[PDB]
């Protein structure tokens, strides 16, 4: 049986910890709502 | 039970003590989560029931209580914030340049950051704090990390 707690407010933080490259992939999406490489 | 705008960590007592299955975001009354998260069944809020309002698998999303409210979009330049709840662990802002998924209908946001499969719902926001997607729903790359889409629905 599912609950839900609160966790926070939605901002936006300045000088929050700047991390994660930026690829750029090739993807499909099937009827199941999964992405899948295409290559 | 708490209506207040937000985000919110899904939760269930089903498997082993209490286990953190995803997240989510209220906005104007109606709570927003990815499909995989809760398979469409009803949520719990203190002593008030959250019922399913729209859903569909293959955009992975679900919203309760009312139509979708999140219409923001990522620009396609500017940097962004991932707001992660990871389980048994405080709400953190990682900012990060999303990448792109190429599709056959179109291009999409990305973002290369890997969390626990039980952060699947957290928002990803703009420098306004406006959310424009969740995150949880992406790809497995060569070395077994994730790259998620910038999932966002359609306000009505
Ligand atoms: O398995 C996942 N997501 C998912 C599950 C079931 C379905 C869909 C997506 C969409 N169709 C149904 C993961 C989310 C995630 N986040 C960070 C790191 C690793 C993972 S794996």
């Amino acid at each position: 049986d599912m609950y839900i707690e609160r966790a926070g407010d939605i901002t936006w933080e300045k000088d929050a910890e700047v991390t994660g490259n930026s690829p750029r992939l090739d993807v499909a999406l099937d009827e199941s709502g999964d992405f899948s490489l295409v290559e | 039970g708490e209506t207040t705008d937000g985000v919110y960590r899904v939760m269930t007592r089903r498997l082993l003590g209490s286990t953190q299955v995803g997240v989510g975001v209220m906005q104007e009354g109606v709570f927003h989560t990815m499909w995989h998260v809760t398979k469409g069944a009803a949520l719990r809020s203190g002593e008030g029931r959250l019922d399913p309002y729209w859903g569909d698998v293959k955009q992975d999303l679900v919203s309760y209580c009312g139509p979708w409210k999140l219409d923001a979009a990522w620009d396609g330049l500017s940097e962004v914030q991932l707001l992660a709840v990871p389980p048994g662990e405080r709400a953190k802002n990682i900012q990060t340049l999303p990448g792109i998924f190429k599709t056959k209908d179109g291009d999409i946001g990305a973002v290369a950051l890997d969390y626990p499969a039980g952060t699947s719902g957290s928002p990803i926001l703009d420098k306004c704090g406006r959310v424009i997607g969740l995150y949880g729903n992406g790809v497995v790359i060569k070395n077994g990390s994730y790259v998620s889409a910038i999932t966002q629905g359609k306000r009505e």
